[PDB]
């Protein structure tokens, strides 16, 4: 509700008296310079969806945005140790592997690829046209995760990836207050559990949170966006998994076709997106024993490697 | 009778006593009736005055409710009705001639009143009292210019036509002429509509509207008229579509909005009026200037500007929402018919 309420969509339940909050903001953003069309000049950046991510304002108005919805997150009941417990199911370990590369160790750099812009170019002479964008990028990488069944049948579950930084300006593990707002969701998909032992082994490129290359060049969060930039010194990072019982999140009806329903009942951004039970302080005491913590370091060379 | 024609005879020269005689007639005031700065003396005035009068109108010496109120304003200070405390103290004189139920006992109480109260007040108190009475109605009350020119004219002609006056011998006297375009030069490009915002005809209009259809008094009657608030509305939004109009035909933009209070104001105004009651001129406002919280303990005024900040926002609610809150908590719908009113 809130969310068609701020910014207004035709779906807000009272657009007359909450009016096209997020909406507004981006021409007022966006005409600072000319307000009233005494200089006929055109809205800036900000004022256009297509451009809007460049400006750096666009995420100081987007963060205010996301602090009111936050005043309704933090007013919801905090999810007691029963609802994100799965009774009989343990992650006991989660790892990433790149090649050549050791363990819990991801690696970034720059990237140059070649797009033809001869279909945009009016009035240019015919033929090809090749532009070379450099942009980030990332190694390959694979997720390793340890799951235990204990339970004498085939178990269903959601695999939910996410990650945060570590620690704070002082040095220390950050505090779950903080943290949970800065968890970026990596993975989710669905797993079948076999009794007993199960290896879970899961591709960087089967990220249901991202689309490949050749969609974006030849919606979906871009490929080589998905790893943070890190630091050249290496730049310290919590991954974080969790298994939910598929049973519960399932939705009876980048992801197949695209226009029947969101295939979780379970609240977006789902583990974090409520504050903390009584007691919890530290992600590393928030976890039931179907998550799972691990230490990553991202580190990032600056360096342009070939496609 | 006489009576309603001795009345009109109070509104002539405001703040010369009562006892001087207006027009070809004088009041054979009581001594008890005479102000107390002059009481003391006062034999000697009455025939010092009595001169030059055709008729002498009577006055019965009466009960009198208190003035207490009604004098608490001081006599050479200014009435404005959009003052909190001045509404309390004209509400209370208006109280009392509307109290006195008979044309002889109105004419008394006036006569009494009017040397104690301001003259701004007293010109108030009895034009709304006469035009709403029953015995009293359908009376021409004499034009406010002519009254009270202090209003309406630059101060620069008054020290003229005290020459004129005093100089040369009646008949011969030359027609004083009013300045017109004389409070800004053509630096400010707002003298231009002197014509429309200065002009005798369309402050009058304002006064008189506002004389017959006030918004406080006493119970509904003489201020619950039929369907007052639209016309508090239409008028005043025929008032500004009329001077965006006179704005076009001086190479004008259309006027802007107070959009926001914290702003400075760009357009100053120094009206050039002197009042004659309170001997001072009205204060002008400079370029930008900026609206400040009022602290008036005196005029009994202490608002913030962020008091009218909230009123603004919760009334824009109110017109969003579509409906309005009563003192009771019940909610009242803006429809088509009655919102607007
Ligand atoms: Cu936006
Ligand atoms: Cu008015």
């Amino acid at each position: 509700i809130l969310g068609n309420i701020i910014e207004s969509s035709i779906l807000s339940p009272n657009r007359q008296l909450y009016g096209d909050m997020h909406n507004v903001g981006h021409v007022f953003l966006s005409y600072t310079h000319d307000p009233d069309h005494r200089h006929l000049e055109s809205f800036g950046v900000m004022g256009d969806v297509a451009t809007a991510m460049r400006d750096p304002v666009f995420y100081r108005w987007h963060s205010f945005i996301d602090d009111i919805f936050q005043e309704h997150k933090i007013k919801l009941p905090a999810y007691t140790k029963s609802q994100l417990t799965y009774e009989g199911i343990s992650v006991t370990g989660i790892i990433v592997q790149s090649e050549g590369a050791p363990v819990n160790t991801l690696h970034t750099y720059w990237q140059q690829s070649d797009v033809d812009l001869s279909r945009g170019m009016d009035f240019v002479p015919r033929g090809n046209v090749f532009a070379r964008f450099t942009h980030l990028q990332h190694a390959p990488f694979q997720y390793v995760i340890q799951i235990d069944n204990t339970s004498d049948a085939q178990r269903m579950g959601f695999v939910r990836i996410f990650m945060a930084p570590k620690n704070d300006e002082r040095g220390q593990p950050m505090l779950f207050r903080d943290q949970r707002l800065f968890m970026v969701e990596m993975d989710k998909f669905l797993v079948a559990l076999r009794p007993g032992a199960n290896r879970i082994r899961r591709r960087s490129n089967e990220s249901t949170v991202t689309i490949p290359f050749e969609r974006t060049f030849r919606c979906g969060w871009p490929a080589h966006m998905l790893v943070p930039k890190g630091l050249p010194e290496g730049f310290p990072a919590d991954l974080f998994v969790m298994v939910s019982n598929y049973e519960d999140d399932r939705v009876v009806q980048y992801c197949g076709v695209r226009d029947r329903l969101y295939p979780d009942r379970k609240a977006m951004g789902f583990p974090f997106d409520r504050l903390a039970r009584t007691g919890v302080d530290r992600l590393s005491n928030f976890v039931t024993p179907n998550m799972a913590i691990q230490s990553v370091n991202v580190i990032h060379i600056d360096k342009t490697v070939p496609r | 009778m006489n009576y309603k024609k001795n009345l009109l005879l109070l509104y002539d020269r405001p703040r010369e006593p009562i006892f001087m005689g207006k027009g070809k007639s004088v009041f054979d005031v009581p001594d008890n009736y005479l102000t107390d700065r002059y009481r003391p003396i006062g034999p000697e005035i009455q025939n010092r005055f009595g001169e030059l009068a055709e008729e002498r109108i009577p006055v019965r010496s009466i009960a009198l409710p208190d003035l207490r109120i009604p004098m608490s304003l001081g006599r050479q200070e200014q009435f404005s009705l959009f003052i909190p405390r001045h509404r309390k103290i004209a509400a209370r004189l208006i109280d009392i001639f509307m109290g006195m139920r008979n044309i002889e006992e109105l004419q008394s109480c006036a006569v009494f009143a009017r040397d104690r109260i301001n003259p701004y007040l007293f010109n108030y108190a009895l034009s709304v009292a006469l035009l709403h009475r029953r015995d009293t109605k359908n009376l021409d009350l004499p034009s406010v210019v002519e009254v009270f020119p202090d209003k309406y004219v630059d101060s620069r002609v008054f020290e003229q036509i005290r020459e004129e006056a005093t100089v040369v011998p009646e008949g011969m006297r030359m027609p004083i002429v009013i300045p017109k375009d004389f409070t800004a030069s053509d630096l400010d490009e707002e003298h231009r509509l002197w014509y429309f915002r200065e002009d005798i005809g369309v402050n009058l209009h304002h006064w008189h509207w506002h004389l017959v259809y006030p918004f406080e008094a006493s119970n509904r009657a003489i201020v619950d008229k039929d369907r007052r608030g639209e016309l508090f509305y239409y008028m005043h939004s025929q008032l500004i579509a009329r001077y965006n109009f006179e704005r076009f035909c001086n190479r004008l933009q259309r006027v802007k909005r107070l959009n926001n209070l914290r702003e400075p104001i760009a357009e100053g105004y120094f009206p050039k009026l002197d009042s004659l009651v309170a001997s001072r001129t009205w204060p002008g406002r400079v370029d930008n200037a900026v609206i400040k919280d009022l602290n008036r303990e005196l005029d009994q005024i202490k608002q913030d500007v962020s008091d009218l900040e909230r009123w603004i926002d919760r009334i824009y609610e109110a017109v969003h929402q579509g409906y309005v809150v009563d003192e009771s908590g019940n909610r009242i719908f803006l429809d088509e018919e009655k919102g607007i009113d």
